[PDB]
């Protein structure tokens, strides 16, 4: 489906892969913060941990995560506390497994951020 | 302590639903009460026995300026952990200071809400060990039928309830957006909530209404953000707000020490 999207479509694909870029930096900005390369940003869950604060209307107190994760297992923690975020923000739970986020794997990473967007597509 | 039975309430009218559950005004053995239904993800039966555990704390009859919780429908067998406080016909300090379509209070009003509050505070100050996740805003402050503000008890977040989360990130202190609880003062961290309050009694403005929570937590703990303090006021509402603000934690007065400053200036 999206990997269909991923596999098979490299037009869309960089379409879609646009409309993410533009997605993201309509929020994370806001922190003085860009996003140039969907492939990596998004690995130690910082961000993923942010956009769903600014996407969802709340604060993270930072005694919560790791804003500066320090190991693979804090970036770990990092990835699956934004999942559950989405969760709660009522997306089922995703697909890809936290390790997958830290690990780069690109289609991984844009399933998670694609859907987001399909959901947080009207938030300002 | 087994609570209140959840067959008994009269649900009336749906009031709210939002990331916590929801609220209905409703009635229960001649009461009129507002139901707080929560809505929790992975409910176990650890967390129904934390829910049991922690709201008997806020069953405070003792002080005008504290709202008690009424009571708590424990779940099971309730359907859901729910729990309910007379309601309050004005609603909340919010909606009274920033949502008022009939009136507008005054400043001798905005003054008695100040000390209203601070009395409400220092009296849940006394307590040992205090409330644990109670955070004062005005949207945590509800006003009665004669204007009286009282500290609401059931704003207090449970220990499961949307943890690691920050709705009123703009009343809360620099230090608590950044270190946990049992790593701060937690009554200078309130102090500093009601200087906010102070100023949003000021200017009948929400604080950095402008900007997202997200934006308010990051920029306040990280890049100093604050309130700018509002021109033209008296030089004694203005050291009153600066000391309550003060960025250190230990030079924030107590609330007992501001109740005294606030009787005054109703009235000397
Ligand atoms: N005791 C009460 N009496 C009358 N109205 C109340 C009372 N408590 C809350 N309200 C009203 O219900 C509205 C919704 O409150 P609700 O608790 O659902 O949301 P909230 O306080 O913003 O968030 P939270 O879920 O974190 O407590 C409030 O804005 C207020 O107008
Ligand atoms: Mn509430």
């Amino acid at each position: 489906a999206f990997d269909t999207l991923f596999d098979h479509a490299p037009d869309k694909l960089n379409v879609v892969k646009k409309t993410l870029i533009t997605f993201v930096n309509k929020h994370l900005n806001k922190l003085n913060l860009e996003v140039t390369e969907l492939e990596t940003q998004f690995a130690d869950g910082v961000y993923l941990v942010l956009l769903m604060g600014l996407l969802e209307g709340y604060f993270v107190p930072l005694h919560s995560f790791f804003l500066t994760p320090d190991s693979f297992e804090q970036k770990v923690l990092n990835v699956s506390f934004a999942f559950e975020l989405m969760q709660d923000g009522g997306l089922e739970k995703p697909k890809p497994r936290p390790e997958d986020i830290v690990n780069c794997d690109l289609k991984s990473t844009l399933r998670v951020l694609y859907n987001l967007f399909t959901k947080y597509r009207n938030v300002e | 302590h087994s609570g209140i039975d959840f067959k008994q309430l009269n649900f009336l009218t749906k009031l709210n639903e939002n990331h916590s559950g929801e609220l209905w005004k409703g009635r229960w053995q001649g009461n009129d009460i507002v139901v707080k239904v929560l809505k929790v993800r992975d409910w176990s039966t650890r967390k129904s026995r934390d829910f049991n555990e922690e709201c008997p704390r806020l069953r405070i009859f003792s002080h005008p300026n504290v709202l008690p919780v009424l009571g708590a429908c424990q779940s099971p067998p309730a359907p859901h952990p729910t729990l309910i406080t007379h309601w309050m016909p004005y609603g909340s300090l919010y909606n009274v200071l920033h949502e008022g379509t009939n009136f507008v209070v005054d400043q001798s009003q905005a003054v008695k809400f100040a000390l209203d509050m601070a009395r409400g505070m220092a009296f849940l100050h006394t307590l040992e060990p205090l409330i644990p996740r109670h955070a004062l805003n005005s949207r945590s402050v509800m006003i009665d039928e004669d204007m009286t503000a009282r500290i609401s008890m059931a704003d207090v977040k449970f220990s499961f309830q949307s943890p690691g989360r920050m709705y009123a990130p703009a009343w809360v202190a620099p230090e608590a957006l950044q270190k946990k609880p049992e790593d701060t003062n937690r009554r200078s961290a309130d102090m500093w909530s009601f200087a906010v309050l102070l100023w949003e009694l000021v200017t009948r403005e929400v604080p950095f209404a402008d900007l997202s929570n997200m934006e308010i937590g990051m920029k306040v703990a990280l890049e100093g953000l604050r309130p700018t303090i509002p021109p033209g006021i008296s030089p004694h509402v203005s050291k009153l707000m600066k000391i309550c603000m003060n960025e250190d934690p230990a030079k924030r007065p107590k609330f007992d020490m501001i109740v005294p400053i606030l009787e005054k200036m109703q009235d000397k």
